[PDB]
């Protein structure tokens, strides 16, 4: 199946999503902001959801 | 050690700790309730009863200072008097028991 | 008008019946007549009586629930308080089994029910009716009665309640086992499981990794630094920009993958591992401490730490017999024993701990008082090495961080002057 | 505090000679560590003080 | 006349508290060491290791 | 026409709420409040007290 190895650099954070969950892209799209804190964070770093 | 007596309401007044306490034990349905004031000031009203876990759950209730009340086994007043009972600890050893908790 | 405001800013008020009694009374003259008749047998007596029960049951029912997502309550909203974090409930099963052994008589019933007793004496029960083939041998399905995780003997059973002319409930080990979950967390001990999930997570990195690491068994100290700049701070960690650096030290390491796994346990999300610039401790492994993939439904990661150079260190001691009778070889087992820091108060020659020969004089001082030292010097030298020069003694040895020292028996010399 | 809820590798920054004043010179040593480590670093500054 | 150099050791030990070690080992009120008397081989391993 | 700029913050409510909340204001439901009647202006600082 292949997994990203690296993922370069310090303090960089995304996440991995199959389509067995089905879930909707509005939820993607609206859980990348920062605005609504409804996801795990850590100092120094920035999150991505795919 | 509090003395207790085998009623399903009673409340038991006494001067322990350099503070005048009066408690209130009562059955409510299926578990115990308490009342628990100070000084003739009212501090709350129907703290659930279990065993282990201290009475006053609060910070500006239990101390600067003053004690704390553990129940060590589930309160039953059938049994009050053997068994089960109600000990009053000084601040100094509340805390060092709040600090073994953890 | 009888009403009370029994909730307040203290809590909730939970009166006695003979007051809402009196008030319900008070409320019904009111009503009607102020010389009414008011008793068990009379009409509007019943319908006191079933107001008065209405009112005190429905304030006891708001005030039992009064308090609840304070982690003290129980039976199910308590179990909503865990499962906001993780927690299960039920676990209630009975370990039914399968392939039994009965020998009986030919082409009769066994009826269900049937009582099983094994040798500690629990009483099991039997599940579906069958028959017995002509050989004598078929097999049955057991059940015991309370819901609990019994585990069976592995001896022939004997007969509570006995059929006809059946006999021998024997073992066999082709029977499928069950191992049943038997009500294991009822209201306490999921306090337990919220105390020790807030104090796993309470922690920061350095408290997890020391804690986690001291965890594993045989363990004997472990040094965690951080070098927090590009530079060297404490020790030469260069290799990355902001680095994780981990010494662990052991008197073996018995197990190798537990290290591993506890590391894995204690990771932050965003920093590496890999430190020193090939001067600190050798690592166990170059590229990776090859892990266990993942405890818990995941895919395979890496981790890195490092362990001490080892060394050791020669000691000198000129001594005067003095009053009394010391024996030398106790001395040396003295000077060993508080080097691996079996007295109390001092860790002892921990990784990254110099050693000066007054701490030496000190633990000799405490373990046999009455003797007077002349003179004791110390001495390090690397691993392996032959004995060093009269002149490689100095007062005190400044040590490496990823440097651990020892001292064996026959290293101790000693001069009875 | 401020050293005990951190735990990146160097999160510490003075902003630049536009911020508050800081509160100290270099750092704030910390001396103390639960690995009994003598690691020194705290930055933090107080704001400026208005009127509206 | 008596001189140490000590680190800041594992607890917050008063500097007034090691004076008073020396004393009772020179008046002999140790359980072990004889104390102070006549040709009394006044040394530093026998003083400053059993402060500790 | 009323025009309102509002940082949602982090609790964020329905602009038809905010709407509903202001039109059933206009005629005074709350305690105090008389509401449009005849000849009575209309500030913006009243709708956010409204608001507030």
């Amino acid at each position: 199946a292949y997994i990203g190895l690296p993922t370069s650099g310090a303090f960089k954070l995304e996440y991995r999503v199959g389509p067995a969950l089905n879930l909707s892209p509005q939820l993607i799209n609206l859980m990348n902001d920062r605005a609504v804190g409804i996801m795990p964070t850590c100092a120094g770093c920035d999150v991505k959801v795919i | 050690k509090i003395p207790l007596t085998a009623v399903p309401n009673q409340a038991i007044s006494f001067n322990a700790g350099s503070s005048y306490w009066k408690i209130r034990l009562y059955q409510n349905m299926d578990m115990m309730n308490a009342d628990i004031s100070r000084d003739g000031v009212i501090v709350c009203h129907g703290v659930r009863c279990f065993g282990g876990i201290p009475l006053l759950q609060y910070s500006h209730q239990y101390r600067p200072d003053y004690g704390n009340f553990v129940f060590d086994r589930d309160a039953d007043w059938t049994l009050f008097g053997d068994g089960i009972n109600l000990f009053y600890l000084d601040g100094a050893e509340f805390a060092e028991y709040q600090a073994l908790a953890t | 008008m009888a009403n009370y405001n029994y909730i307040v800013d203290t809590g909730v008020i939970v009166a006695d019946t003979a007051d809402v009694l009196s008030d319900v009374e008070a409320e019904f003259r009111a009503a009607l007549g102020a010389n009414i008749n008011l008793a068990a047998s009379t009409p509007q007596g019943s319908l006191v009586a079933a107001e008065a029960i209405a009112r005190s049951s429905v304030m006891r029912n708001e005030a039992r629930i009064a308090n609840t997502i304070n982690p003290n309550v129980s039976f199910g909203t308590f179990l909503d308080a865990i499962c906001a974090l993780m927690g299960i409930e039920r676990g209630s099963d009975l370990s039914t089994f399968g392939y039994g052994v009965q020998v009986t008589g030919r082409s009769q019933t066994r009826i269900s029910t049937g009582s099983r007793v094994q040798t500690p004496a629990g009483a099991i029960f039997t599940v579906m009716s069958d028959v017995t083939i002509p050989a004598g041998g078929v097999a049955t399905i057991d059940i015991k009665s309370q819901e609990y995780g019994n585990i069976p003997l592995p001896v022939g059973n004997l007969i509570i309640i006995d059929g006809t002319i059946g006999w021998s409930g024997a073992k066999v080990i082709a029977s499928t086992r069950v191992d049943p979950g038997s009500r294991q967390m009822s209201d306490a001990e999921l306090k337990n499981a919220r105390v020790n999930r807030l104090a796993i997570q309470g922690r920061n990195s350095t408290m997890a990794i020391k804690a986690y690491v001291s965890a594993v068994p045989n363990v004997t100290s472990v040094n965690v630094i951080e070098n927090n700049t590009g530079a060297v701070q404490v020790v030469n960690g260069v290799s990355f920009t902001l680095p994780y650096a981990v010494w662990v030290c052991v008197a073996g390491n018995p197990d190798k993958q537990a290290v591993a796994d506890a590391l894995w346990a204690a990771h932050n999300g965003g920093t590496p591992w890999d430190y020193g610039a090939t001067n600190n401790g050798v690592p166990v492994d170059g590229p990776n401490g090859v892990p266990v993939r993942d405890p818990a439904s995941g895919r395979k990661y890496v981790v890195k730490w490092t362990t001490p150079i080892m060394y050791d260190g020669y000691v000198n001691v000129t001594v005067q017999q003095g009053s009394s009778s010391v024996a030398p070889e106790a001395i040396q087992n003295a000077v060993v024993n508080y080097a691996q820091g079996k007295v109390e108060g001092e860790e002892g020659l921990v990784v990254g701990a110099s050693l000066s020969a007054f701490e030496v004089a000190g633990a000799i001082a405490r373990e046999i008082p009455g003797i007077y030292i002349k003179l004791c010097q110390v001495a390090c030298v690397a691993a392996g090495s032959p004995a060093p020069a009269p002149g490689d003694f100095t007062s005190e040895y400044v040590m490496s961080a990823f440097g651990q020292a020892t001292i064996s028996v026959g290293n101790v010399r000693v001069t009875f002057v």
